[PDB]
């Protein structure tokens, strides 16, 4: 069980850790989050009470270092940092555990939600999408644009998701135009899976990361990426059975977790109706179809 | 974006462009079988690819053999159209290739865009104009070459004959669309108007009769009367 200590909380803020959140008042004696499950990536995120513009946060894995949050009054945000002095960090984390100035990661024992949303998400792949190699953790916010969005502006602050474009030479073999456009299996299996991602685990990891950035930060380019990766699978007539079954589980837990009130803006009507009712895989996503129809029958 | 009445003179500027109409690519006759079911029999079709500035018509004849053993022919026909337009463009010298292709039916956009990925600078556009190019098969010489084809074939025509020696492209296109609209609304009457006077003939190298400027004005009036007549017959007005 790992800990992220906080030097203070000088401004009122809603703090998120994974799917949990809590309000901290200005100058409230808050000194961090304990009992964080080892074995998963995690995301600690922020929304200031006085400007809900810019949700921002940090993806991290406590196995890779000792991390803390400190407010920067010049840049005006809570920053993640890495403490290299292990003794000092353990000493500080103990003092606070003793003074009970930390909230506890509130994981119910039955509850596999976070695992189910991050099953294929690996910190090493996050760090290739979010490029800042001097840190072991990765900053994301509401406003960051994707490489594909930049093509259609600061590259250092971009989300380097894998570019998917259904009307591109990469997606369409010369001489197989109609075939490849109407059945995207060659783009999915040869170009993307064998060529770029190497395996379906890496593909799902990027899909899951894109959803979580869409949900936690309202990051629009991330939402576009999540839907494109869904649509590429659903628009392929030949998909391994284990991938379809896993995709159904992945999407089920995503739809389950999505705030009911944010469905209007985070769910693309065209993609979902196509995927569930028109696509090659329209009968292969039973769990997802059932939860969608019972939770969001309007969208459909 | 889309082509409409606001940007109509764009058709006659000096940027090479082509209209593509796919409405006569996949043509069938529907008939009863011996068992009393219904079946279709394909007949030869054509892509109508037209430069509205010069009158040059690239008529790609679609022979029924291209459908043999294929499924979902109405979908395939849009992709076959796109394949043939892409091949046409690739066959042209660079300075003759179009800068824009305007499709008359929006279902052609994705097929054509996908076939033209090698040409990122050629704009593929829809139009809000309702153009009567489906009536091209009412032009006798075009219908004849299509129905007589025994294999795929490309035939080149100038659909304006020699009109551009006397009138502008804008006026030539307006005459062409008036004639085709009339032929689409009442083909028998339209063809009667065009041929009722045997002293005016169609040159061997032409599609339409050799009307004088004054005769064209009369013909054009009779075509507007025909279109208004049919509009009244139709809607009871
Ligand atoms: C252990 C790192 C120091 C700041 N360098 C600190 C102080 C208080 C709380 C958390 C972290």
């Amino acid at each position: 069980m790992n800990t992220v200590p906080f030097t203070s909380a000088p401004i009122e803020v809603t703090i998120g850790i994974d799917q949990y959140s809590f309000n901290v008042k200005e100058n409230q004696p808050f000194h961090g989050i304990k009992d964080i499950p080892i074995g998963h990536v995690h995301v600690i995120h922020f929304q200031h009470a006085d400007n809900s513009s810019m949700r921002y946060g940090y993806w991290f894995d406590c196995r890779m270092g000792n991390f803390y949050i400190q407010y920067d009054p010049k840049d005006g945000l809570y920053k993640m940092m890495e403490e290299r002095d292990g003794a000092k960090f353990e000493n500080i984390v103990h003092n606070f555990k003793e003074r009970q100035m930390m909230v506890s990661y509130p994981k119910i024992d039955e509850d596999d939600t976070w695992y189910n949303l991050t099953e294929f998400v690996q910190m090493d792949k996050i760090r290739k999408i979010v490029r800042k190699d001097e840190n072991q953790f990765s900053y994301v916010d509401s406003s960051m644009t994707t490489v594909q969005e930049n093509e259609l502006s600061d590259p250092a602050h971009s989300l380097n998701y894998t570019v998917i474009n259904f009307k591109s030479r990469e997606a369409i073999r010369p001489g197989h135009e109609m075939e490849d456009f109407l059945d995207k299996s060659y783009y999915l299996n040869t170009v993307m899976l064998q060529g770029i991602f190497k395996n379906s685990s890496n593909y799902f990891g990027e899909l899951q990361f894109a959803f979580l950035n869409a949900m936690f930060f309202g990051n629009y380019g991330s939402s576009l990426q999540w839907h494109a990766m869904i649509e590429l699978i659903c628009s392929s007539a030949t998909v391994p059975k284990h991938m379809l079954d896993k995709l159904d589980e992945i999407l089920y837990y995503q739809i389950k977790t999505l705030p009911e009130q944010y469905s209007d803006i985070l769910l693309n009507e065209r993609v979902w109706n196509i995927c569930l009712y028109s696509s090659f895989q329209k009968n292969s996503l039973h769990n997802t179809e059932k939860i969608m129809e019972n939770k969001y029958p309007e969208l459909l | 974006g889309a082509m409409n009445s606001s940007n109509y003179a764009e058709l006659f500027n000096n940027d090479i462009k082509l209209f593509v109409d796919d409405t006569n690519v996949y043509r069938v006759t529907v008939h009863k079988t011996f068992e009393g079911n219904v079946a279709t029999k394909a007949i030869n079709g054509c892509i109508f690819t037209l430069n509205p500035k010069t009158g040059h018509l690239f008529l790609k004849i679609i022979h029924t053999s291209v459908w043999a053993g294929q499924k979902r022919l109405s979908q395939l026909a849009k992709w076959k159209t796109a394949e043939e337009v892409s091949a046409l463009v690739r066959s042209l010298p660079k300075e003759e290739q179009p800068k824009q292709i305007i499709v008359t039916r929006k279902a052609m956009l994705d097929p054509l865009e996908v076939h033209m990925l090698d040409f990122p600078n050629i704009a593929i556009r829809p139009t809000e104009l309702r153009l009567p190019f489906s009536a091209a098969m009412s032009i006798d010489k075009l219908s004849d070459v299509v129905m007589k084809a025994t294999e795929p074939q490309m035939v080149l025509f100038n659909i304006y004959d020699d009109w551009l020696d006397r009138i502008s492209s804008y006026t030539a296109f307006s005459r062409l669309t008036l004639l085709l609209r009339a032929l689409k609304t009442n083909e028998e009457s339209a063809k009667m108007i065009l041929l009722s006077d045997p002293t005016i003939t169609i040159k061997s190298y032409h599609l339409w009769p050799s009307f004088t400027d004054e005769q064209w004005i009369t013909i054009e009036s009779q075509m507007r009367d025909l279109i208004l007549t049919e509009y009244g017959r139709k809607y009871n007005v």
